[PDB]
C-alpha cells in the first residue's frame, strides 16, 4: 500500500535514483505560492557512492 | 551581471553549477637572454595574459 520499488539494469545501478515531487491537492496553494517556489516540493534518493 | 548565475542542482543540496571559459591573449614583456651564455641573444615576449 505504501511501497515504491525502482529497479535498474546492471549498467544503471551506479547512481540509480528516484525523485519525489509532491504537489498540493489544492487550487489555492498552487495559486498563492507560485512565485515563492514552494508549492511543489522535490527530493531525491540515490545509491550512495560507497567504498 | 555578465557572470552566469550559479543554479543549484537540487533543493537544499548546496551544489551550484554554471559556466566558466578561459583563453590566452598575448601581451608584451621583454626578456633578454645574453649572448655571453648562448652566443646569440634572445628577446622573448612572454606568455601573455590569462583572460
Amino acid at each position: 500500500q505504501n511501497t515504491l520499488i525502482y529497479v535498474v539494469p546492471n549498467g544503471s545501478f551506479v547512481g540509480s535514483n528516484i525523485k519525489l515531487t509532491y504537489t498540493t491537492t489544492d487550487y489555492a496553494v498552487l495559486h498563492y505560492f507560485y512565485s515563492t517556489g514552494q508549492y511543489k516540493v522535490f527530493k531525491t534518493v540515490s545509491v550512495p557512492n560507497v567504498t | 551581471n555578465v557572470l552566469p548565475t550559479l543554479t543549484e542542482l537540487a533543493a537544499g543540496n548546496g551544489t551550484f553549477t554554471g559556466s566558466l571559459q578561459f583563453t590566452i591573449v598575448p601581451n608584451n614583456t621583454v626578456v633578454q637572454i645574453p649572448s655571453s651564455l648562448t652566443k646569440t641573444s634572445f628577446a622573448v615576449y612572454t606568455n601573455g595574459s590569462l583572460a
